C-alpha cells in the first residue's frame, strides 16, 4: 500500500520513560495492506513496529 | 427584659447562631482553600477524548 495526505499532530505527551507520549497521523491510502512504522531520529522510539 | 438583640439578629457577614453546642454557621468571610486528591481511574486520556 501506498500512502499519500499524511499529517500528524501529538495531543500530548511526557518524556517519561514508558512511552509517555502518543502521536495521531492522518493518512490517505491506495489499498488495505499491512505497513511498517518506523521512527528516523534516535531520541524517539516509537513501540509500534 | 433588657437583653435586647441575640447575636443570630447582630452578628455581622450574615452570621446564623445556634446553641447546644453554640456555633455560628455560614460566616461569609474569607476564603475556603480545599484540596482534591484524585485517583487516576477518573481521569480520561486525551485520545480517548
Amino acid at each position: 500500500p501506498s500512502l499519500t495526505d499524511m499529517s500528524c499532530e501529538v495531543p500530548a505527551c511526557t518524556h517519561s520513560s514508558d512511552f509517555g507520549g502518543v502521536a495521531i497521523i492522518k493518512y490517505a491510502a491506495s489499498k488495505k495492506g499491512k505497513c511498517a512504522v518506523h521512527s528516523m531520529t534516535n531520541a524517539v522510539t516509537i513501540r509500534e513496529a | 427584659k433588657e437583653r435586647g438583640a441575640s447575636l443570630q439578629h447582630t452578628a455581622p457577614f450574615g452570621c446564623q447562631i445556634a446553641t447546644n453546642p453554640v456555633r455560628a454557621m455560614n460566616c461569609a468571610v474569607g476564603n475556603m482553600p480545599i484540596s482534591i486528591d484524585i485517583p487516576d481511574a477518573a481521569f480520561t486520556r486525551v485520545v480517548d477524548a
